[PDB]
Parts: C-alpha cells; structure tokens; sequence
C-alpha cells in the first residue's frame, strides 16, 4: 500500500518443519482496503512486518 | 548465560543466551525515585521471575540464597540436551526392543 | 435505497438522557479544539 | 484428500455461508494478530474469501 | 491507572500474612528469605509513611500511590485518559452517543443531533456503535 511498486526478492525463506501459512494476494488486499479507507489507515498504522 | 551451538556437520552456527533478574536479593540502587521504599516495593514486584516457582518456598526460610542461585542455574543447565540436534533438521527416534513393522 | 440511511432515537435513551439531565470546561481546550475542526469539517 | 473437493463444496456452498466458513477457517489469524482486531465484519468477510 | 491491575499478583504475593494487609511478621519473614537486615526502626517507619492507616494494616493504596508518584504518566496519554473517563459518564470504559451529547451539553460546545451522530460514525471504524480508546486517539490525531 505504501510502495504501490513490485520488487524482486532479496533472500530465500526455506520451511524446516511442518508449518500451516495464509497468504494474502497484493492486488486484492490493495481493493479491500482502498474499499475500507476507514479501516485501511488503523491497518497500516497497526500493521508491522517481521522482515 | 551463554551457549553456543554446534551443528551436525560439526560446526558452530548459533549463540543462545538467557537471562534473569536477581533485583530483589541484590543491593538496592535508584538513580531517581519517588522514595526509597517505593523503589524497593517497585524492584521487588519486577523480580516476580525469581519469586516465583523457582523460589516460591523461600518465605518459609532464611539465607535462600545458599540455594536460590543453583536452583535458577540448574533450569539453564538443562539446556545441554536441547543444544543436542545441532541444527540439523531429522526424523524422531524410537524406542529400542520395539521393532518398526513395515 | 441502501444508499441512505435514517436518524432515530429510543424511548429508553431519552428516557435516560432525561433523567441524567435532570441528575445533573477551561481545561478542556484540546476537545474543544477538536470540537471546532469538526464544526469546520461540517461547514 | 482422497475424496473431499474441497473447491466443490465451496463453490456448491452459497455466497454467505462461503463468507462464515472462510471467517471461520481464518479465525486464528483473526483473533490472534492485533492488527485485525478493529475490523468490521464487512471487510472481514471480504479478507477471508481473499485468504 | 487501570493498568494497574496487573499489581494484584504482587499484593497477594506480599501480603504473607494472608489478613489483606501487610503484617511485620511477614515482612521479616521475606527479609530473612533475603538475607538483608534493615532495622525494626526502619521498616516500622517505613509502614507508617506508607500505609494510609498507619495502624500496621498496609492497605492497596498504599502502593496504589506510590506508584502513581513515581509513573508521571505523560501529560498528554493523561489528557487523553480523563476526557475519555469524564465522557463515560458511567466510566466502565465505554462512549455512548447519549454520553457524547450530554458531555457536550454540559460543557457548552453542543452541536445538532445529526452533527453528534456524524461524530460518532466518524470514530466507529468497526461498524458496531461503540466508540474506544484508540479511536478516541484517532480522532484526537487532528
């Protein structure tokens, strides 16, 4: 929501044990929360990244 | 407390450490205080880690600190087993006198 | 239409607002200050 | 797997019941992570179809 | 001041003796667990200055405000913790719109029915009617 531009990865992120993820896809995450502009900004100010 | 860890290809990639407050049972020291005694109360109720199960009985006896280092040092020295696996990601053993059936 | 909406009030709120009234400010700059962004904002 | 069509049973599943069970599937994530705790449950919906 | 709950664990934890307040008893008990050996002098008048009684039976808001002495919680977090108690006029932590008109009446800044209404939808993002502390801290943002 920030960069609004796609970059290459930098790293490798590898599993070392059976491990259950969601994942959220950009470009619908971007409509619902330009949808929810109320709820977008407590999103991104509430939100941080691990890495 | 420090610990590395080996690796299976015997290795050293990781440093583990830990950590415990022994404010309560060493001299008192404040920089800026409301009081003396609010501080003691105050340092005494964040050293509720040694308060707890690892010295719960010290109330009922005197002088515990013959005994209360030990008993926290003894928690961390257990830690030689888990530094066992040396990164290494493998497969859980079995027990033996019990044969795999396939 | 799902557009608009209604105001409405209940019988037991104002039934409570009465009674607190009838039960019944320098320092408060900062909400007042607040108070009149949204004056401004609804102007 | 074997049997189940997980897709199928969605995709029979109506639009609403959908929303429920893909609330529910991601509840975890949704009580758990602070940064959905102020969400509305229009966009809550709308993320767990996304998830 | 409600994030002082977490204390109880420490009061039940002090207060060995058991009455719901501390005992001297108690107190060297603990002090020779410690090892430390302050005088009889200096603890007695240490309980004195401390307890609100003073009559040995050290009650919660002993502590309760010797920790409130040393926090000096930030000026504006404060502010920002009393509009919202004097709001709640029940003060359970809770914005009505029937609270939000009768604070506004009772400190003069009132405004029209609709205005409180848009108010209150301004600060619920949730959809649910109810107004919290972090959109009260949203709205006071600006």
């Amino acid at each position: 929501w920030k960069e609004a531009t796609l970059a290459q990865s930098c790293a490798n992120v590898r599993a070392l044990t059976y491990c259950d993820l969601h994942v959220i896809k950009r470009d619908a995450l971007q409509k619902v929360l330009e949808f929810y502009t109320a709820f977008s900004h407590s999103f991104s100010r509430n939100l941080i990244l691990t890495y | 407390k420090i610990a590395p860890i080996r690796n299976e290809q015997d290795k050293v990639v990781l440093f583990l450490c830990t950590f415990s407050d022994i404010t309560a049972f060493k001299q008192p020291i404040e920089d800026d205080s409301c009081k003396g005694w609010g501080k003691f109360a105050r340092l005494t109720r964040a050293l509720t880690s040694s308060r707890g199960v690892l010295q719960q009985l010290a109330p009922s006896v005197q002088k515990g600190e013959n005994v209360h280092k030990h008993s926290r040092l003894a928690e961390v020295l257990q830690l030689g087993s888990d530094i066992l696996p040396q990164y290494k990601q493998e497969a859980p053993k079995t027990p033996p006198h019990i044969i795999l059936h396939y | 239409n799902l557009r608009k909406r209604i105001v409405f009030r209940k019988i037991s709120d104002v039934k409570r607002e009465e009674e607190e009234r009838m039960k019944r400010l320098p320092p408060d700059h900062p909400v007042r200050r607040l108070f009149q962004r949204f004056r401004q904002q609804k102007e | 797997s074997r049997g189940i069509d997980t897709e199928k049973v969605l995709q029979i599943c109506p639009k609403d019941m959908r929303a429920d069970i893909c609330v529910h599937l991601n509840r975890k994530v949704f009580k758990e992570h602070p940064a959905f705790r102020l969400a509305s449950d229009g966009c809550l919906r709308a993320l767990a179809m996304e998830f | 001041e409600e994030q002082i709950a977490e204390f109880k664990e420490a009061f039940s934890l002090f207060d060995k003796d058991g009455d719901g307040t501390i005992t001297t008893k108690e107190l060297g008990t603990v002090m020779r667990s410690l090892g430390q050996n302050p005088t009889e002098a200096e603890l007695q008048d240490m309980i004195n200055e401390v307890d609100a009684d003073g009559n040995g039976t050290i009650d919660f808001p002993e502590f309760l405000t010797m920790m409130a002495r040393k926090m000096k919680d930030t000026d504006s977090e404060e502010e920002i913790r009393e509009a919202f108690r004097v709001f709640d006029k029940d003060g359970n932590g809770y914005i009505s719109a029937a609270e939000l008109r009768h604070v506004m009446t009772n400190l003069g800044e009132k405004l029209t029915d609709e205005e409180v209404d848009e108010m209150i939808r301004e600060a619920d993002i949730d959809g649910d009617g109810q107004v919290n502390y972090e959109e009260f801290v949203q709205m006071m943002t600006a």
